[PDB]
RNA sequence: AUGUGGACCCGCCCCUUGGGGUGUGUCCAAAGGGCUUUGCCCGCUUCCGGAUGGGCCCGCGUCCCAUCAGCUAGUUGGUGGGGUAAUGGCCCACCAAGGCGACGACGGGUAGCCGGUCUGAGAGGAUGGCCGGCCACAGGGGCACUGAGACACGGGCCCCACUCCUACGGGAGGCAGCAGUUAGGAAUCUUCCGCAAUGGGCGCAAGCCUGACGGAGCGACGCCGCUUGGAGGAAGAAGCCCUUCGGGGUGUAAACUCCUGAACCCGGGACGAAACCCCCGACGAGGGGACUGACGGUACCGGGGUAAUAGCGCCGGCCAACUCCGUGCCAGCAGCCGCGGUAAUACGGAGGGCGCGAGCGUUACCCGGAUUCACUGGGCGUAAAGGGCGUGUAGGCGGCCUGGGGCGUCCCAUGUGAA
């Protein structure tokens, strides 16, 4: 079975833009898409759409990448440097809105789920909220 | 404001009295994650009216017998022998654990 | 190890060994003296080196250096036992200190006198 | 301690000229003068690309030798410069520069900073006042440090204060020659120090 | 039974006392009831008396049992106002 | 040596003697009592339930009892009184107690 | 005897565990003293309330060993009774046969716990010494009495061990109170002053008692402040430096140029102490000079005045500082790596240098660096590490959608978090 399907959805996005993948097609949830739709608001990916996939729902994700670069090595730098999960299945992680961590001192964001609904540090420190905290990005 | 548990009753044979275990989920203080954890507590059924299955309200109470400070108070949900059944599995492992084999 | 794992066992802290009993975890332990004994070195040192079993209060038959030039350390001379460590005898593991009971300090000493135990030459 | 011995000597072995002999260290004997190298018999000789630790240890013995302090007072200030809110380097400077005994000597009641010291054991000096005998001694700001009654008419401050007719001093003193009275007027900062001494090694020599 | 009276806190030769509500059994120094002001015999200071008069009148209504200095002192801040 | 309070011990005897005397006086009563409604003598299990129960508030004046001592002491004596005469007596003189 | 009232049994109502009201019955009070005497002071009795102090119960937290895995007879529960201020297997008789444990019971080891303390960027580690709170003990073991309160350090009884008295039957003791002696030990203080201050016990008060306390004494044991002010050459009876009995350094560094003046002498000289008491006014009235200082003639102020202690470690790399002679795997050094075998900046001396300075070193122990037990924050093909393989018990973990609950989780308010 899938056991933490959020951690595999940030991984699929990690390993595809890796190689640079036009997009990728991750399983669909309603959590997952809550999880993209700030994703895609702080400028992480071009956006997601729901393609169905051999009957089942996914959601496709179209990912960004810099500009080619010089010299050796052309590749682009990426636009997601850095994803990990951060509260897993099995150790749990909560934050109080006064251990809401600064993610990069802010050049980078750490979505979290709380009782006002999916928000990013910035967002739940303005609404005064914690939360169980889902994972870093920058 | 006295105590009050929530919790499973897991013996009935005893006179005027009736085993709840009651358990108790917190997060670890080093490790994070979150435990579950259960203490039994006897409590005073002076009617022997609770039964062996049933989910009871424990209060904290004047002193009854030798660990024995609660008092039975409301009723929560009738039957559901799984609670006891999983307390007495857990029991039988025991009977293992020793020296031999035993009831896996 | 996983989580759980840890939550399980715990990690397991670690124990002090300590190089020295001269029990009490004392400082300085007296000492009746037994054999003035002398001893060779290893790995690639060569002399003879001045040694002492001492029999001790904290109840305990250690030999231990005996630093300085010359000493004066009879068969029963009764002397002040420290911490440490010869490289070169092994199994010996504290000092004498020069200067304290039986043990006269180095004479004609005039450069690191505090060990030793040398009073202030009478230069003046 | 305070250390107390042969000053000069130490003028040469950090490199550059100090001001500890006060007077005389203007003329062209104070030795750094036609002399520039360290002490000891390996006085001229040439020598190799100090560690890290030396160059963070002399950048220190220079700034402790110019207030002629000890290592146990020095520290003291130190850490306090750390604990207190505000560019902790410059912080040291102003604490530094808040004795007593240095500013005597800044507002030049003395040649040297070792004499100003003296002069204040000896209760030559007051501050709002009242007498004060501890080098130590720390002058906040709106303090008037005054010349003693009693020693108004002494030898060496007719001579020394008369030679202040003239000069200018720090813009943080506000020293009266009439009646020799200075008034501190202000914590002074990095650029009102002219002292060969880069601090940030000082820091990072306690940053060990 | 419960008294008010003085409890030292100075330094040597340096005394300070505070003006204490406390169970007389106890140590002088020890765990009191309540802080109700403090003294500065030596009068070092413009402010060298100051007591909680309203909180002073409380325990006296409920049996606080005042010392005789601490009475003085009491009296200073016009605790009972003999008038 | 000889600090002179050993007068307390001197007093603590004294004293020692005049509540164990007290208290015999009650339990040799209240017995007596019991054991005459036990045989449902009621007019004469009251007479002396009476005295008991006098003595007994008497014992807590001093400090042989005081306290709920001694209340509960008599609460113990009427109503085993009470019952053993209920066992078919009917209470005659009815003095300490209220039906 | 009087019953304001209160206790107790039975009822009646409210309440809800034994909270409060009420009725018949029963039961239960007391102490005198002083007067500036028939009216004041301190007392005495019952009851209700407050304040302070305390008993008991409960949740959660609280080291190591599983090479301790099974434990338990008042043991678990019950009815009744004893006992207590009071709940309770606290104790007792009888009845039921339960209670506990891998979420570590039972056993063993260690230890007073905390506020705090040291360390650390933190998470964490280590600790419980001063001071403050609680607990336990008073030569060892048991026990009750007295009392509001004790199972009572300077109270009682009994047994044991040790010491002293002994007319040999029998008696006396108990510094882990202040000081002090002795032993043990690397090592730990005066048989000091004082009742003036604060605090306590009794007294109406005057007062009394207080090794509580406030002070002084010893010990660089710790911290902080402070002094030793600083301007000049160098003949070895075994002892002033550096190319062979030789080239500069020590160094502006002096036994002597002025200047200031720690010690020491002389004079004044305290705060801490205003209440208790008396007096007017009512026995707390802005009146008390009613009087009170161990520390102490000390602190502090003023006058006089002498140029006036410097040590200890280090100088091969780590690690700031190098030369000469002696020595020749010797004597020795050494925290690690290492130095010494005839040219040693590493041993021993010397000159010179570096660090700190009334201190400087050494030993010892804790945290650190150590991300070297890794939660933050490590690993296991070959470095130490995948169980020889399976099955599956307990446990840990769990795909998509909707609805209730709100245990986890988040937020606001509040109470506590003493000093
Ligand atoms: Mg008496
Ligand atoms: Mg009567
Ligand atoms: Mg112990
Ligand atoms: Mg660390
Ligand atoms: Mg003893
Ligand atoms: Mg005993
Ligand atoms: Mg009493
Ligand atoms: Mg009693
Ligand atoms: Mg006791
Ligand atoms: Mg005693
Ligand atoms: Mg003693
Ligand atoms: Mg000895
Ligand atoms: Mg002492
Ligand atoms: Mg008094
Ligand atoms: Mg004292
Ligand atoms: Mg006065
Ligand atoms: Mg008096
Ligand atoms: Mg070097
Ligand atoms: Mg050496
Ligand atoms: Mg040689
Ligand atoms: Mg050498
Ligand atoms: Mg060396
Ligand atoms: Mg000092
Ligand atoms: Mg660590
Ligand atoms: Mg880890
Ligand atoms: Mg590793
Ligand atoms: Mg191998
Ligand atoms: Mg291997
Ligand atoms: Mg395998
Ligand atoms: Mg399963
Ligand atoms: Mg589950
Ligand atoms: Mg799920
Ligand atoms: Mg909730
Ligand atoms: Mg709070
Ligand atoms: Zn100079």
């Amino acid at each position: 079975m899938l056991t933490d399907p959020i951690a595999d959805m940030l991984t699929r996005i990690r390993n595809a833009t890796r190689v640079y993948k036009e997009s990728t097609d991750v399983p669909a949830s309603r959590f997952k898409e809550e999880i993209l739709r700030i994703l895609a608001r702080e400028g992480f990916i071009k956006g997601y759409e729901r393609v169905d996939v051999d009957g089942k729902p996914y959601l496709r994700v179209y990912l960004k990448y810099g500009p080619r670069r010089q010299g050796p090595d052309p590749r682009p730098e990426q636009v997601i440097h850095h994803i990990r999960r951060i509260s897993k299945p099995g150790r749990r992680v909560y934050v109080g809105v006064k251990e809401i961590p600064r993610v990069r001192r802010g050049l980078g964001i750490a979505i979290l789920s709380t009782s006002k609904g999916v928000l990013t540090d910035r967002e739940a420190r303005k609404l005064g909220v914690g939360g169980e905290l889902i994972c870093e990005v920058w | 404001p006295k105590k009050v548990l929530t919790g499973v009753v897991v013996s009935d044979k005893m006179q005027k009295t009736v085993t709840v275990l009651v358990e108790r989920q917190f997060p670890h203080p080093l490790y994070g994650k979150v435990i579950k954890r259960s203490k039994k507590y006897l409590a005073h059924d002076p009617e022997e009216k609770y039964k062996l299955g049933d989910v009871v309200e424990i209060i904290e109470s004047r002193p009854i017998s030798k660990r024995k400070r609660f008092r039975v108070l409301r009723l929560v949900e009738s039957g559901r022998m799984d609670l006891v059944e999983k307390y007495l599995i857990r029991r039988q492992n025991y009977q293992s654990l020793s020296k031999r084999g035993g009831k896996a | 190890p996983t989580i759980n794992q840890l939550v399980r066992k715990g990690r397991e802290k670690v124990r002090k060994k300590s190089k020295v009993p001269a029990l009490k975890g004392a400082p300085f332990r007296r000492g009746v003296c037994t054999v003035v004994r002398t001893v060779t070195p290893k790995k690639p040192n060569s002399a003879l080196r001045k040694v002492a079993k001492v029999r001790l209060t904290s109840g305990y038959e250690v030999t231990a250096y005996i630093p300085g030039e010359g000493h004066n350390l009879q068969e029963h001379s009764v002397v002040l036992i420290r911490g440490g460590r010869v490289k070169d005898l092994p199994g010996v593991r504290y000092h004498i200190v020069r200067g304290v009971y039986d043990a006269a300090g180095v004479k004609d000493r005039k450069k690191s006198r505090s060990k030793y135990g040398t009073k202030k030459p009478k230069e003046a | 301690g305070r250390y107390i011995g042969p000053v000069c000597r130490l003028c040469r072995r950090e490199g550059v000229k100090l001001y500890l002999k006060g007077e005389r260290c203007y003329s062209p004997k104070c030795a750094m003068e036609r002399r520039p190298y360290p002490p000891g018999q390996h006085g001229q000789k040439r020598a190799r690309r100090p560690s890290d630790y030396a160059v963070r240890l002399r950048e220190k013995q220079k700034l402790r030798r110019i207030y002629g302090i000890s290592e146990r007072q020095f520290r003291n200030l130190f850490e306090e410069a750390s604990k207190k809110k505000g560019v902790t380097g410059s912080v040291f400077l102003g604490l530094l520069e808040s004795r007593l005994d240095n500013v005597v000597y800044r507002l030049g009641f003395a040649v040297s900073r070792r004499q100003a010291r003296q002069l204040v054991r000896h209760g030559h000096i007051t501050v709002n006042g009242r007498r004060v005998d501890l080098p130590s001694y720390r002058v906040r700001p709106g303090d008037e440090i005054a010349v003693a009654e009693k020693s108004r008419n002494l030898e060496l401050i007719r001579q020394n204060l008369e030679a202040m007719k003239g000069r200018k001093v720090g813009p943080w003193l506000s020293l009266d020659v009439e009646g020799m009275k200075g008034k501190f007027l202000r914590l002074p900062d990095r650029e009102d120090l002219a002292l060969p001494v880069n601090e940030q090694l000082v820091i990072e020599f306690y940053s060990r | 039974m419960v008294k008010i009276r003085l409890a030292r806190f100075g330094s040597k030769h340096n005394p300070h006392y505070r003006i204490v509500v406390t169970d007389a059994r106890r140590k002088r120094d020890g765990k009191y009831i309540e802080k109700i002001g403090y003294y500065d015999p030596r009068k070092t200071t413009p402010d060298w008396l100051k007591v909680d008069v309203e909180r002073a009148r409380y325990w006296l209504s409920v049996g606080a049992q005042p010392t005789d200095t601490a009475r003085r002192l009491l009296r200073q801040a016009g605790v009972f106002r003999q008038e | 040596r000889n600090l002179s309070a050993l007068k307390r011990h001197r007093q603590s005897l004294k004293r020692r003697l005049r509540n164990k005397a007290k208290k015999s006086a009650i339990k040799t009563l209240s017995k007596k009592a019991i054991q005459l409604a036990q045989e449902g003598k009621a007019e004469e299990a009251l007479k002396i339930m009476r005295k008991a129960e006098s003595l007994i508030d008497k014992a807590a004046k001093g400090s042989t009892l005081h306290k709920n001592a001694a209340a509960r002491r008599k609460s113990r004596l009427m109503r085993k009184v009470r019952q053993l005469l209920e066992a078919a007596g009917a209470p005659l003189i009815g003095g300490g107690l209220s039906a």
